[PDB]
């Protein structure tokens, strides 16, 4: 399936994987694109940070889901 | 005549909107934005609207926006005056990110709430002692004073 | 003051020829090491103001280690742009546009 | 020994994309200071054989004034490419062919 | 009218002119997008080697008329 | 198993002939050409059609080739053996350059015969001193040895 990832300044960028990839594995795949490391970045869908652990089928991202790209967010 | 900049990005934020988040700016001052972030799924907050006002300073974008609250919020990150405690806002900021991603990011806020790095210490000391009181505590504040 | 390339490109400017931080076509187009394309001032200004790193992912960046990416550079340059002017139709090579834009029979 | 990219790429390689040396897509690629890609060990080879200049208008370049175009390197390995091995239909991008030339069923 | 160009690596590129246009005119424009300096190109067209007084209306080179291009040529 | 950058070179130059330039590999051995230059525009050798031997040496790119004429030519930068005093060949050469631009400055060097950096010593004192001598002599010269 695709997926929409909008980044930082923007522009968006469609990828290729199943709901079986971890969130690990799409920072990885978005990394080879923009050269970004992927402990660097924190994605956002429907308003949840995605953490590398879970799957893209236990959020619930289908078919032409837009993600969004984030900066590297530690203290307050 | 504004920053370019800020022409585009008002364009870009208006034209292509995030889904939850409204944000228009002020027809008298460009660089001041009416913000309403609607509250996210599986949270405290579900089902509501707040209001939000956003500035952008003198030189932006190498200085970050300046953000606040405009609704009663009961979250630990958030003070009784509305300023936020985000990582964006208080350091580390850089010129390449915009209006959309600070918004993504206040919006995410709401859905993980941290009291280990607190801004209002009562709402802070109430969720670590009693999370499950806190979190109805806040679904009453949203009921009260973020439904219409 | 000087930002980048402020013109209506036709077709419009591809993201990859854009500076993260002004948003327009990048004029005098410079590389950093961590490999992505910014204007020669407005990079400097990040590192000046904001710190030695690079904005969109918080890599070591000194004012030293830039490199201007000529490649780019050419090729924005003979990118079609229209005229800017309210009211000209004619368009053009972004490298001929300031050329014509004292030619131009709509300016203020 | 190490040339570019040898394979078929589909869409066919652009000319940006390709190295003027081999004649191939750019492996681990770096531009000039007037501002041409190559290859990483073709310039070097063009330096330390023909002469320390940039071989398509022979003007002054040394072996330290290279620097690497990762913004080039990054599109370059995102660009669609069929397998190189006889029979097979697949496709893929070149940075996974590597991989898949392993486990493809029609090499010898 | 239209112009092909053909590199040193064998790449056609399209240039835009006049016939009333000079040689120097057209090297100037070959600068542009290649970032060869004038002085260094050397033009063929029909086995002949175009020299930077003469204009392309002099050469007869119409509409659709494909050029070479060769480096710097001195001494023997 | 050849460079395959020869290989490459050889398909494009193949594919999309040069205007009055025939070239094609040896079947026997991929790094010798049968080239044949038909003689250019309003020069001595126009209606002409000369043959040449082109051959990549073990180091090419990096190595220039080396070329010689197969057929008698009265020209000043030509020598009797067939060799050719051109400056791609005798110097400053670089791996950008392929088989089809020396190919075309061969072309280009039978319109432009240069007596001042002269090979064939003979043909250089006959153009200088009585040149257009030495244009019909060219021209005989074509009809002999270089028509059919
Ligand atoms: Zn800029
Ligand atoms: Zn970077
Ligand atoms: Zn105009
Ligand atoms: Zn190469
Ligand atoms: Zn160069
Ligand atoms: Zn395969």
């Amino acid at each position: 399936m695709q997926i929409f990832v909008k980044t930082l300044t923007g522009k968006t960028i469609t990828l290729e994987v199943e709901p079986s990839d971890t969130i690990e594995n799409v920072k990885a795949k978005i990394q080879d694109k923009e050269g970004i490391p992927p402990d660097q970045q924190r994605l956002i869908f429907a308003g949840k940070q995605l953490e590398d652990g879970r799957t893209l089928s236990d959020y619930n991202i289908q078919k032409e889901s837009t993600l969004h790209l984030v900066l590297r967010l530690r203290g307050g | 005549g504004l920053p370019r900049r800020i022409i585009k990005e008002t364009q870009r934020l208006l034209a292509e909107p995030v889904p939850g988040i409204k944000a228009e700016p002020d027809e008298s001052n460009a660089r001041y934005f009416h913000v309403v972030i609607a509250g996210p799924q599986d949270s405290p907050f579900e089902g509501g609207t707040f209001k939000l006002e956003l500035f952008l300073p003198e030189e932006y974008p190498m200085a970050a926006p300046k953000v606040r609250f405009m609704t009663k919020i009961y979250h630990p990150n958030v003070d009784k005056l509305g300023r936020i405690k985000l990582d964006i806002l208080t350091d580390q900021w850089s010129p390449a990110l915009q209006i959309r991603t600070v918004l993504l990011s206040i919006q995410a806020l709401l859905s993980a709430p941290n009291p280990d790095d607190p801004l209002a210490n009562d709402v802070a000391e109430q969720w670590k002692t009693n999370e499950a009181q806190a979190i109805e505590t806040a679904r009453a504040w949203t009921r009260l004073y973020a439904m219409n | 003051d000087q930002q980048g390339y402020d013109v209506e490109f036709d077709p419009p400017l591809e993201s990859k020829y854009e500076c993260p931080i002004c948003l327009m076509g990048l004029r005098s187009a410079v590389q950093t090491p961590c490999g992505h394309r910014f204007c020669d001032s407005c990079i400097r200004k990040s590192i000046r103001d904001t710190g030695q790193k690079c904005p969109v992912d918080n890599e070591v960046l000194l004012e030293e280690q830039l490199f201007p990416d000529n490649f780019a550079k050419r090729e924005i340059l003979s990118l079609t742009v229209k005229c800017s002017n309210f009211g000209c139709s004619e368009k053009m090579e972004l490298r001929q546009l300031e050329k014509h834009l004292s030619q131009c029979r709509f300016a203020l």
